[PDB]
DNA sequence: GGAGTCCTTCGTCCTAGTACTA
DNA sequence: TAGTACTAGGACGAAGT
């Protein structure tokens, strides 16, 4: 049941990856602030993985 | 026109003939108190334009005829404000209502009597007497069940069945009701009359709780009512009142005790913690025993655990605290027997020392 | 056992066919028992074959990267149509939906029939328009008007909807039954058939005469009259 | 006679609004291909459909029977609520009828619908057949309780007073108590005596409209398909069941269906339709003709001495007018319509001596002389050859269109002043239903039907703006329509059923679209239709049906713009005592105002009526129209044809000499038609230079004229081939070349399709020139009056103020202090904002302030200004809003500060005003 | 944490700190009660942002200090349906606090402390003691006069006013002004300053039937006020008010007195047939006599004549009865005295008893 | 017989007017 | 003897992703 938390971060940390088809609005400093310390470390690799693959 | 009263006399006669009034009536001498000196009695009239109250009260001085209509609340107080053994004498010259009290004076407004409809008088069917006390029980133990707004308007109201030598009442929501049975002691033919709740509303209040004997004339479609002294007049709602059998449970299987004020205390408690319009709790009963929780919107939790008598089948049932709660509000007494049936009927709910009268409400299931 | 969703996916067509090009991506797996919340979901996600609406993006921000390797519809069709089968299900936003599912079902190339011929298909919003016709019958409506916390809960849908709307069911369904009153609902269908003396009143010599008349200028102002033909 | 015994006795068109379907002449077309001789149309309440019925009766030989059903209150049932459906035998019945209809109107109601009194049947008596009120009568009510002294005492009643003209109504459509009605009504039919007669109390063509019709109750109702409260009292057996289909349905009653026979028989109501009836009351103390004539000469009078105030000129251009003057007299005179001008122009004259500007239509009132003369029009129809057989043209005695309107700034008073006159109920205002767009139809449909508010809209917002736009029309103007068609199966359904919706009558007219009069009471000819109080009332006839049953229009045109004029006028004339500028008359202006021309050469001319358009504004730059009938051709010019013709470039350059003037082509050309061409540079645009050519080059009639131009509207072959050659030998008769004539005659026809009137033109092109001329010769002032006529408009407001800003004219912001009702102009301070101006507010509020300004001087504070004024008129809402604005600005100096004792102050005035008004004194003192 | 407490100590503060919460205050925290177990007590709270309630109470059973944010209306209407001496069982583990009572189960919605808005400690300025009886009377005596809402913020709320040993407050809205005070024993400083109707509201509360000191410490802008256990704080405001010597009228130079009682019913009686809203009366006065008369809109008329001690010419003048009828009530005595001016100045009245509550009320212009 | 014309829907949020219960 | 709940009426936005 623990990593279905921690996987919904991977599903959050999704919301900066569609900055890079910025069509409709798409907020990047906003998820700095709502994602507390426990998932940073996953948060933050996460927007990486995410942004460059959502533009193809 | 000359009369001669004294303040407490007309003290509780008014507070009673006031009953029927507010709600900003609609025709205007409708807000207003009718004088009549009629025969050997002065007669005052208050109308809803639904119900009449009227009061004989005795006339000792010289007096004679002429009436007219003062309006209601500020007069009922001006009369109700003055002190013990007051000198009230008041005189119609035409249009206008002089009204005094000794070295005071009172001059009203005044519309006169013809404006306000006199209603019709009706005949009788059947005729009873009983003592006041049963009828407040009898009243009490069903008032709550009735609605207050409905689009069903005949649920407003109560249902007056009296049968064979039983006088026999019901009245409900549409969720909810509360029918009860009393010996009369003699015959009665088979009757049934529909009576708004404001009504009712004004029946409950000309129970002064004398022992002042009850005798009441009901009609098809009218009712009279005489209490000591005074003496209600209403018309009825037409019909539709459903045959109260049909929803009657079909034979409870299931036995249930438990103490009437520990329940009804452990009721209260838990109403609290529950959802404010819909009062959810729940019930599973077991041997020995019950379980009763509510959850609330605000993720709050009661439990309560108890002294349940019971024997029959386990089950689970959940419905509005707040009309059970009216029941055990109603039922003061030693304890309350539960006679259930299965988790999706509508469920009987008794004292354990009447059955002269029967609770109900149906189950949400939460 | 009685089972729902309403499915958050890769956005949606707004014209005509509302599921044209897309694909579903989301299970919260309700079951329900009993009217009683079981929260018994399989908890795994499937393939999107596409990247985000832009509609969709900003009614929930989902994007597409986390659920692309996550298996595909093909892979738990099964595994989740045993979930589904033989079963109540009462759904809100129906042809959405039901469009979907019975159309993967076919998508599969597996001949699995559409979910209406092994499953109960009931509209939520049929029975909600029933209950409060001309009253917003959504969820978000429904909810502050059953007291439900969806203020603290900012996803709109699935994830959240699944418990929520279990409990709006409830609420609808466990509002409170009716006390069996004898009542009759209108829309019986009949005719009466018989025969007894009954006055005819006929029109006068002089009445035939101004309707005779009336006719003249029906047929001498219009160039015919259908009486006079 | 060879077949037909029966017609169908209850029916409803569409236009009672709260039941029927379609249009009655469908329904009429059914009855015919059904092979019925006649037909009882009993609309709901009204015979609104009428006209229609008459027109479709006559034409294809069905007799119209006349009818209809109502709401009745016997004092025995009380207030609940029952039908009477009720039949005229003859003229009397039908003014019975007709009364009846308007007196339940007269009345006032509500929701429930108008209601009458049954002893409204006393006055209303003679001539008419009734009936028992169907299933749900006051009878069927009675009879369905089941009390028989009940009974006994209703039916008496109609046994009494209408002996041998009361049938009994009888319904078996499938719906609850017909069997129990029908069973029990024949019971009473064996023991009173009176006749039966059966009906299928239609609703419409086909059964598969029984959906429609359905929605169609429910539409007005407001309620869901699925809804159990939502009434569902009618079935779909209710249509046109053929004649041996209704022989075997009710074989088993036949006295009812032989009273249909018997019915249809006593049912012959005359109303004369297309020809006048009088409604003209003798004005002045003299005969009918000759008071015209008088006033005629007298309005001359004025003209005149207006038009020529050099003595030696009037006499040298005098008889042209005289002459003119009595060509018109003699046809007004010969066909009778003079009642009608003596009513209007004395309307006319009243509105002027009474602070009523003109109404902006005078149609093509310009073609008359004598409508100029009497001061019905504006400017000189001498001086530009402008022509009356257009506007009454002899050898066409039928309609006689006299297009006037009226405006809307004034409405009250005049509709007050000619019920002052004539008599409240001797004229009436007419029906405008709202026209049910394309939009409208579908999102109802769309709704009740259950469909979210996103579906239906989603639908509806494709389909364009157009008034007259179809789901036909939907179809091929957009593609998505065939799209969602093919895509939902419930959208299928929809449109299936929207087809037979499309454009029904949506509910009643809510407010006039014109007036109307009568000799004597409105009623004894037309009904009425009336408000929610029962007032203001509307005919229930339409524009084109109103005036096709003979009776008198008058149409609806609000121009915002006289009302502009009118106060820009009144502000203007108060500028006179502040600089001794005398009293200015629109009606007086100069005609040769260069100021005004170089303000128009420099295309300044936003919210000049009719040059709101942006092509219209690109085309005054490149047309540079610097005479007064380049100016009346304008509105001809941006039009569809004159734009696909080449017509604007070529009126352009023949214009300026970039191409020859010829009368009227390069190559097909006579001098003899210089004067009618003239003023457009042998550029041949109007319907008046059509007929003008046919009279002088041809020896044409003028009536002859008007005949021509009709043809080419109309573009048949048959028309045209008779008058061209009428045309030919009337050229030759002139000494004018054959060839020449035809190829002319070949241009005209071309731009006779597009041919504009031009008294029609250069009636709305006054009203351009006047605000033109308000606009340059004292523009600034105007500008006032602009923004005043588009206050409700944010967007016209912001590009009105850009257009003062190019103009150099130094827009102000606010000041409640100095704030009139609308703008203002100080001396010095060139403009200030209207109070009105404020974005939201309405005008309880806005009089209030002022009131309180008036009375006090300008407020001090914030604080003196809610003291002043009672809460009533004082909203928090109000004052939100005038914080959001700055209106306080010079007063009250923060931002902020003002926001936050905002409240303070609404409490001050709570606590100050409510104590001063209750009369109980308090004791604070100094501040 | 955990707590154990005795139903009949802390019931009593429970109904204390549960009264002013309104139906729906501004901020939700504000719904809950401050729960903080210091040292060897639990301190309960509920604020409205200008009022604070604290009760301080002696737990004699296991416990371990802590804080949460419990809800409170809810709570307080749980702890009325408990049983006589309940043993409760409380406890704070992280973020949820468990609530059982002898067999009853709770759990429920819990905030940290910390999110409610802890209210500001200040130091004392003045500090002094009085019984609470006395306190009652200067409260009673004055409450009414203040305004439901009067945003001359100075007006809502109640004026003590301390110099030399005795300490003097009013209350008014520019209609009815009431005044009361009584010595302290004890020379002060000078501190004056007005509390917020919901401040006096609590004040009020607090006021149980005991003989026990009641102690107010007053800080420069916020006060406090211990009566033994129970224990009151609120904040104050600025509170710029009037010198109540200008408001005074000086030497009102005929006087007046009339017997309570009989003023009353009188006045009572009278008072109902002015108009409700405007309360208007005419006063006329005799020597040894008073006429009242009235008539409304509703062109009801009124007189009403008595014994009243008066020396003078007549006098015209008209109030509202309630204003009047409020004294009365309060006015525990057989005689007062008016000691008049004239209709468009005050009239100032004084108890023929109290001499500390005296009276000055606006009349009408007519 | 040709051509030109009118307004809009419902539910929920905020504040004020008149009723009811502890 | 005081405080809040319901209805009225306009103002602003709309079922789900």
């Amino acid at each position: 049941q623990t990593e279905m938390d921690k996987v919904n971060v991977d599903l959050a940390a999704a919301g900066v990856a569609f900055k890079e088809r910025y069509n409709m609005p798409v907020i990047a400093e906003a998820v700095e602030r709502e994602q507390p310390e426990h998932l940073r470390s996953w948060f933050r690799e996460r927007l990486i993985a995410h942004r460059l693959a959502s533009v193809n | 026109m000359k009369f001669t009263v004294e303040r407490e006399h007309l003290l509780k006669p008014l507070q009673q003939v006031s009953g029927p009034l507010g709600g900003r009536p609609t025709l205007p001498i409708l807000g207003n108190l009718l004088l009549q000196v009629a025969d050997g009695t002065l007669s005052l009239t208050g109308t809803d334009l639904e119900m009449e109250m009227v009061a004989r009260v005795a006339l000792v001085q010289p007096h004679e005829p002429g009436a007219t209509t003062v309006p209601a609340r500020k007069f009922f107080d001006i009369c109700r404000g003055l002190p013990e053994g007051a000198e009230i004498a008041v005189q119609l010259e035409g249009e206008r209502m002089l009204v005094r009290s000794g070295r005071s004076r009172f001059s009203l407004s005044t519309l006169p009597a013809a404006d306000f409809p006199n209603l019709d008088d009706w005949q009788s069917e059947v005729e009873f007497t009983l003592p006041q006390a049963t009828m407040k029980r009898l009243i009490e133990a069903t008032q709550f069940s009735m609605a207050h707004q409905d689009v069903r308007y005949y649920l407003n109201g109560m249902l007056f069945e009296t049968e064979g030598e039983e006088l026999r009442t019901v009245a409900t929501d549409g969720h909810r009701l509360a029918v009860c049975s009393m010996p009369i002691g003699q015959s009665l033919p088979s009757h049934s009359v529909i009576v708004p709740r404001k009504g009712v509303i004004e029946l409950m209040r000309m129970l002064d709780g004398g022992d002042n004997p009850l005798r009441v004339q009901i009609g098809s479609n009218n009712i009279r009512a005489h209490v000591g002294d005074f003496i209600f007049t209403s018309k009825l709602v037409d019909g539709r009142f459903p045959d109260y059998r049909r929803v009657l449970p079909k034979n409870p299987d299931k036995h249930l005790e438990a103490g009437c004020d520990l329940l009804k205390q452990a009721f209260a408690r838990a109403a609290i913690l529950s959802n404010e319009k819909f009062r959810g709790v729940r019930l599973y009963v077991s041997e020995n025993q019950l379980k009763i929780t509510a959850n609330n919107p605000e993720q709050e939790e009661a439990e309560e655990i108890l002294d349940v008598t019971y024997s029959g089948a386990e089950m689970e049932i959940g419905f509005n605290v707040s009309y059970v709660l009216d029941v055990l509000n109603a039922l003061k007494c030693e304890n309350v027997r539960m006679m259930l049936t299965d988790s999706v009927s509508s469920v009987q709910i008794e004292d354990a020392a009447s059955q002269s009268a029967a609770y109900v409400v149906m189950p949400m299931r939460l | 056992r009685q089972i729902v969703l309403d499915t958050e996916t890769t956005g949606m067509n707004q014209i005509g066919a509302h599921y044209e090009g897309h694909k579903i991506i989301e299970i919260g797996a309700v079951e329900v028992v009993n009217r009683r919340l079981t929260g018994n979901n399989f908890h795994v996600y499937l393939k999107p074959d596409r990247l985000v609406d832009p509609e969709a993006f900003g009614v929930h921000g989902i994007a597409d990267e986390f659920l692309l390797d996550k298996p595909t519809f093909a892979e738990v069709a099964d595994e989740f149509m045993d979930y589904i089968r033989g079963a109540e299900l009462v759904i809100h936003n129906a042809a959405f939906d039901i469009g979907f599912m019975d159309y993967e079902f076919s998508l599969l190339k597996r001949d699995i029939p559409k979910t209406n011929t092994f499953c109960k298909v009931t509209d939520s919003l049929a029975v909600a328009r029933k209950m409060f016709p001309g009253k917003r019958n959504s969820l978000d409506a429904l909810c502050a008007r059953y007291e439900i916390d969806n203020s603290k809960r900012t996803l709109h849908g699935a994830l959240l909807d699944a418990q929520i709307l279990a409990e709006v069911y409830l609420a609808m369904t466990g509002g409170q039954l009716s006390l069996p009153l004898a009542m009759e609902g209108e829309t019986i269908q009949r005719i009466v058939r018989q025969a007894s003396k009954l006055r005819v009143v006929f029109a006068t010599d002089e009445e035939i005469a101004a309707h005779e008349a009336r006719l003249d200028l029906v047929q001498k102002k219009g160039g015919s009259c259908l009486w006079r033909a | 006679m060879s077949e037909p015994r029966f017609v169908h006795l209850r029916v409803h068109s569409d236009y009672s609004m709260i039941d029927g379907l379609a249009k009655t002449a469908p329904l009429v077309k059914k009855a015919a291909a059904l092979g019925m001789p006649a037909l009882a149309i009993t609309d709901f309440t009204n015979l609104c459909g009428l006209v229609k019925f008459y027109g479709a009766g006559h034409g294809a030989g069905i007799k119209p029977i006349v009818g209809a059903d109502f709401n009745v209150q016997c004092d025995l049932l009380g207030d609940e609520l029952t039908h009477l459906t009720v039949l005229a035998a003859n003229n009397t019945g039908y003014q019975n009828l007709t009364l009846l209809i308007s007196k339940a109107y007269q009345r006032g109601y509500g929701a429930a619908g108008p209601i009458i009194d049954r002893d409204w049947l006393i006055e209303l008596n003679e001539g008419l057949i009734l009936l028992s009120g169907g299933r749900m009568g006051d009878v069927g009510r009675s009879l369905l309780r089941g009390n028989s002294a009940l009974v006994d005492e209703c039916v008496a009643f109609y046994e009494e007073h209408f002996p041998d003209r009361y049938f009994l109504e009888l319904i078996r459509t499938g719906r609850p108590d017909e069997e129990s009605y029908l069973h029990a009504a024949v019971e009473l039919a064996e023991a009173r005596g009176l006749p039966v007669v059966a009906t299928n109390d239609v609703r419409f063509i086909d059964s598969s409209d029984f959906d429609a019709h359905e929605i169609r109750v429910a539409i007005h109702d407001g309620f869901t398909l699925d809804d159990p409260k939502r009434p569902r009292n009618y079935s779909p057996q209710q249509y046109m069941r053929s004649e041996e289909e209704m022989c075997e349905l009710f074989a088993d009653i036949p006295e009812a269906l032989a009273n249909t026979v018997e019915i249809a028989k006593r049912c012959n109501v005359t109303v004369r339709l297309g020809e006048y009836f009088l409604p003209q009351f003798p004005t002045g103390d003299m005969s009918t003709e000759d008071y015209l004539v008088k006033r005629a000469k007298e309005g001359l009078e004025e003209r005149l001495a207006f038009l020529f105030p050099d003595e030696e000129e009037r006499l040298k251009r005098r008889p042209e007018y005289d002459e003119r003057l009595e060509t018109e007299l003699q046809v007004i005179n010969q066909m009778g319509f003079p009642g009608y001008f003596l009513i209007v122009m004395e309307f006319i004259q009243w509105s002027k001596d009474n602070g009523v500007p003109v109404g902006p239509g005078r149609g093509s009132g310009a073609g008359s002389l004598v409508a100029y003369a009497l001061k019905i029009t504006d400017l000189d129809p001498l001086e530009f050859d402008l022509l009356f057989e257009r506007f009454l043209n002899p050898e066409r005695v039928s309609m006689p269109d006299f297009d006037v309107d009226f405006c809307m700034e004034k409405r009250d008073q005049v509709i007050e002043h000619v019920a002052d006159m004539y008599g409240r109920d001797a004229v009436s205002q007419i029906i405008t239903f709202g026209t049910m767009a394309a939009k409208a139809v579908i999102r109802d449909v769309g709704r009740v039907l259950g469909h979210p508010y996103g579906f239906v809209d989603r639908i509806s917002k494709l389909i364009p703006p157009d008034p007259g736009m179809t789901l036909a029309k939907a179809f091929e103007a957009e593609p998505q329509l065939p799209e969602i068609y093919e895509a939902d199966e419930e959208v299928k359904a929809l449109i299936d059923m929207a087809r037979k919706l499309e454009g029904v009558t949506r509910n009643a007219g809510k407010h006039a679209g014109g007036v109307v009069i009568a000799p004597t009471k409105i009623t004894d000819f037309a009904p009425l239709y009336c408000d929610e109080e029962g007032k203001h009332p509307v005919t229930q006839f339409d524009k084109s049906d109103v005036e096709y049953a003979g009776l008198v229009k008058f149409d609806f045109l609000g121009l915002r713009t006289l009302t502009i004029i009118n106060w820009a006028l009144e502000m203007i004339n108060k500028r006179r005592a502040k600089n001794g500028e005398p009293p200015l008359d629109i009606a007086a202006i100069p005609l040769d105002d260069k100021k005004s021309f170089d303000m128009l050469q420099r295309s300044e001319t936003t919210a000049v009526f009719q040059l709101e358009s942006r092509g219209m504004k690109d085309l005054i730059k490149r047309l540079q129209p610097d005479c007064f009938e380049d100016m009346i051709a304008l509105v001809a010019l941006f039009r569809p044809g004159p734009l696909q013709s080449g017509m604007v470039d070529n009126f352009i350059d023949r214009k300026h000499g970039r191409e020859e003037i010829s009368y009227p082509d390069v190559q097909w050309q006579h001098e003899s038609l210089k004067p009618v061409l003239e003023p457009t540079y042998g550029i041949i645009l109007y319907q008046e230079q059509v007929m003008q050519i046919a009279q002088v080059l041809s020896g044409y009639t003028l009536g002859g004229a008007d005949m021509l131009r009709r043809a080419m509207g109309k573009k048949k072959p048959e028309e045209m081939a008779k008058q061209r050659s009428v045309f030919a030998e009337g050229a030759e008769k002139n000494g004018i070349n054959a060839e020449l004539a035809m190829k002319i005659f070949d241009l005209v026809e071309k731009f006779a399709g597009y041919g504009f009137n031009k008294s029609h033109s250069a009636a709305y092109a006054l009203v351009s020139y006047q605000t033109l001329w308000l606009k340059a010769h004292y523009p600034a002032e105007f500008m006032a009056a602009v923004m005043t006529a588009d206050m409700d408009n944010t967007e016209k407001v912001v590009g009105l103020v850009d257009e003062c800003w190019r103009m150099g004219l130094k827009i102000l912001p606010p000041d409640i202090n100095s704030g009139l009702y609308h703008f203002h102009v100080n001396d010095d301070g060139e403009i200030v904002y209207g109070i009105g101006a404020i974005k939201g507010v309405g005008e309880g509020p806005i009089e209030a302030i002022i009131e309180a300004r008036n009375k006090g001087g300008y407020f001090r504070e914030l604080f003196d200004l809610c003291a002043r004024t009672d809460t009533k008129k004082l909203n928090r809402r109000v004052l939100e809003k005038l914080i959001m604005s700055g209106a306080f600005d010079r007063l009250g100096p923060h931002r902020a500060a003002l926001m936050n004792s905002l409240g303070d102050a609404l409490k001050a005035a709570d606590q100050h005003a409510k104590a001063e008004a209750i009369g109980q004194l308090d004791l604070f003192g100094v501040l």
